């Protein structure tokens, strides 16, 4: 009997296919873990007006005031404790 | 009502708070500096009580290195089974205090049980009292010595420990290697009475199984003494170890008895009221079986563990059903095909298997349980243990690797029944042999860990099936801190 | 002290297995009067 | 993100003790373990089951040809449609 | 991380016994405690 000439090291096919699953399943949570310092926020609401306040300044187009207020985010970032300082909700 | 207000809401300063080892130094150090250790350990604690010559030397050091290191692994090994001796010691010290008062009887005739008692409120673990001089130097002296003689002991209590272990060894491979009809039929049965009542699974059952045993041999002498070829009894060894067998059932029923246990519309009402009390106060004997607080430890993990291994044992079965029983490589898979359907049945039903023990151990509800005991019974009855199974040339030569994987079920099983004995499922700790923490036991849990697929397997049935406030991110991230943390 | 009961065991089992090495009359006679004392082995060590 | 959460918890926040809802959870668990279930068996079940098929193919002509040295062919002949007679079952059990 | 194992299988504990706000209570402090690595070593340095 004769079949077309598909079937063919299909055991590839498996391993490659499985090792894809692995690939997707770690990628959902490989270290996201390490992903847990930035969820936990009360309010990220003066973090938005200040960076709408960077654009602000950007259309506005001002000189010190935008390396100025990138820095002060960058700073806000490096501090957890900062993050945490006033970010407590309001009383 | 803050579903996630206590997420954000946290406070921080109220939230603060208010044996081998010389294996493993030789095989770092040097194994001289190992025994200088050793002896000048053999130093300390007695006083707490109260270069051509150089190459000779180490090579010398050497043989006394390996007389020191098998010593030690002996001890070891003697650790562990002095541990099981504790457990079966509190046994054997009541017995001993016990008999120790009736020594008192016999030096003095008399009757009172409760003046005995005395010199001896009425249950406690620890007895503090009085002390005869012989059984002190009896254990004194049976520490201060031992080389091999500790093993010996070790046996001794082990075997009285195990009690029943050995009678299901026995059943089991007698069947396995030789299956005539009732050597058959008569295990399933054995089984499912005997897992049934802590206290007494059978009343008088395991004297039916043994008479069942002498006759059949009886039977068996008359055989070598037509018709009888069509019963399922065949020309054969004389015997292998059916009196082992019925001489430690026999040790079973002393050593229960040495501990202690037993082994006008008038009359038609009365007829039906005593039809009642044998069939349906069978059934309410079943109710009560089922009823709610038998307590027994919990250990989850070792079923689940046990069951991965069963399925690498179908799993290591599947090459020697092609021509090739050496674990060859694929090609030999892939231009076979050996009818393989009996494959993935059985890879199917263990899946599902393990899919229902999960859902058993979260929601404990006995429906299950039973469809876990029925459903294998069946499956095993059925799909073997007729001439259709040796439709593969596994007759009995090679026929032992199923009938590994069958023992290994049987295990599986008794031990599964006797947690539904213990049940308790809501009460959860980590699993002591998981708890001993061992690099062994830290190097099968990350084995364990590295499998494929495991993740989300266990976090979707765990997630669906755990019953609290949770999001699968909480939870699947506390699996990744469970990872770390471990 | 060990020879005294657990001899007491050995010897019962011993005339057993005995009786039932070789095929005999004899010897099934024998197995079946060791069942007999067999159940009864403690009450009749127990009784005088 | 986090802002999107703040806002639905403030318009949407869910009553203290439900703890959880069972049908969610039917729903994304089905889901998640059908994907995974069939992923995982469809190489297996399409091996199993689908997997190229032979198809029988039978000589619709034979040639045959005796020659000698390198003279001519002292014979030759070829039979094709009525003279190639598949075997009957009958035939394949005699044979 | 001996605490924090404590704590987690508490809130396993919990989730067996199914009390309504120990759970998110003690997810939240867990999650706290990951906020602050000051926080990680406040109490975890060894028992002196
Ligand atoms: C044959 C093909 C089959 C399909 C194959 C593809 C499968 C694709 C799977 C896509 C999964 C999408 C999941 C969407 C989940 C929505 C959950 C939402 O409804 O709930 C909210 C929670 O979800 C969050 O909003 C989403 C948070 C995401 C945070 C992590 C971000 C991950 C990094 C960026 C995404 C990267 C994706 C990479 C992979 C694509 C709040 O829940 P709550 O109000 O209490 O309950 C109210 C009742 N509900 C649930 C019925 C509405």
């Amino acid at each position: 009997k004769v079949s077309p000439p598909a079937g063919y090291g299909i055991v590839g096919l498996y391993v490659s296919i499985v090792l894809v699953v692995g690939k997707f399943v770690r990628g959902f949570f490989s270290e996201i873990s390490h992903s847990i310092m930035f969820e936990e926020l009360p309010c990220v609401d003066r973090i938005l007006k200040l960076c709408q306040d960077i654009f602000l300044v950007r259309e506005t187009r001002e000189l010190e005031l935008e390396e100025e207020l990138y820095a002060k985010l960058i700073f806000l970032y490096r501090s957890p404790e900062t993050m945490i300082k006033w970010t407590r909700e309001r009383e | 009502l803050d579903h996630a207000t206590v997420i954000h809401s946290g406070d921080y300063f109220l939230f603060e708070s208010d044996a081998f080892q010389m294996a493993y130094q030789a095989w770092v150090t040097n194994a001289q500096t190992v025994l200088r250790q050793r002896r000048e350990r053999a130093r300390q604690e007695r006083a707490e009580q109260l270069g051509r010559s150089h190459m000779m030397q180490r090579v010398l050091s050497t043989m006394q290195f390996l007389w020191v290191l098998g010593q030690a692994t002996v001890d070891g090994l003697t650790r562990w089974l002095r541990a099981f001796t504790k457990h079966h010691r509190t046994m054997s010290d009541v017995l001993c205090a016990e008999r120790y008062l009736l020594t008192q009887e016999l030096l003095r005739v008399g009757e009172v049980r409760r003046g005995v008692l005395d010199q001896l409120a009425s249950e406690l673990l620890l007895d503090r009292r009085l002390h005869i001089p012989e059984l002190e130097e009896a254990e004194r002296f049976e520490a201060q010595q031992g080389r091999t003689l500790r093993l010996l002991r070790a046996g001794y209590q082990c075997v009285a420990a195990h009690s029943e272990l050995l009678c299901y060894f026995i059943i089991i491979l007698n069947h396995m290697v030789t299956a005539s009809a009732a050597s058959l039929v008569l295990p399933v049965l054995v089984f499912l009475w005997a897992m049934l009542t802590i206290p007494r699974p059978s009343k008088r059952f395991w004297m039916t199984a043994i008479v069942f045993t002498e006759v059949m041999v009886v039977t068996k002498y008359l055989f070598q003494f037509p018709p009888r070829i069509l019963g399922l009894e065949k020309t054969d060894s004389y015997i292998k170890y059916d009196l082992v067998q019925l001489m430690a059932l026999f040790f079973h029923r002393s050593q229960l008895l040495c501990y202690g246990l037993w082994d006008r519309r008038l009359q038609s009402f009365c007829v039906s009221l005593a039809q009642s009390f044998y069939q349906p106060l069978q059934r309410f004997f079943h109710d009560i079986l089922h009823t709610k607080y038998r307590a027994a430890t919990d250990v989850y993990a070792l079923m689940f563990l046990a069951d991965i291994v069963d399925i690498i044992i179908i799993i290591f079965g599947f090459w020697a059903f092609g021509k090739h029983s050496a674990a060859t490589d694929i090609a030999s898979s892939l231009s076979d095909d050996q009818v393989p359907q009996a494959f993935l049945f059985m890879l199917l039903v263990q899946f599902g298997t393990m899919v229902i023990d999960r859902a058993l151990y979260l929601r404990k509800t006995v429906l299950g349980k039973l469809a876990f005991q029925v459903v294998l019974v069946v499956a095993i009855h059925i799909w073997m243990f007729f001439i259709l199974p040796a439709v593969t040339e596994r007759m009995f030569s090679q026929n032992a690797v199923a009938q590994l994987w069958y023992f290994v079920k049987c295990i599986y099983f008794a031990l599964s029944a006797y947690q539904i004995r213990c049940g308790y499922p809501t009460r959860i700790l980590g699993n002591f042999l998981t708890k001993k923490y061992n690099h062994l036991n830290l190097f099968l849990f990350q084995g364990f860990r590295l499998v494929p697929f495991l993740v989300e397997l266990r976090a979707v049935m765990d997630w669906v099936w755990t019953d609290t406030t949770l999001s699968l991110s909480n939870w699947m991230c506390v699996e990744d801190i469970y990872a770390n943390i471990f | 002290v060990a020879v005294f009961r657990y001899l007491f065991w050995l010897v019962l089992v011993v005339v057993f297995v005995a009786g039932a090495t070789r095929i005999s009359i004899f010897g099934l006679g024998y197995l079946l009067a060791c069942f007999y004392l067999l159940l009864f082995g403690t009450t009749l060590l127990q009784k005088d | 993100i986090i802002k999107c959460s703040r806002e639905t918890e403030k318009k949407y926040p869910q009553p203290k003790g439900q703890k959880k809802k069972k049908i969610v959870k039917y729903g994304m668990g089905g889901l998640i373990i059908l994907f995974l279930i069939a992923i995982i068996w469809f190489p297996l079940l399409f091996m199993s089951l689908i997997r190229v098929v032979g198809v029988v193919n039978q000589p619709i002509d034979v040639t045959v040809t005796l020659k000698l040295g390198g003279y001519e062919p002292l014979f030759t002949m070829s039979a094709q449609q009525p003279s190639i007679v598949p075997f009957t079952p009958q035939a394949y059990e005699e044979l």
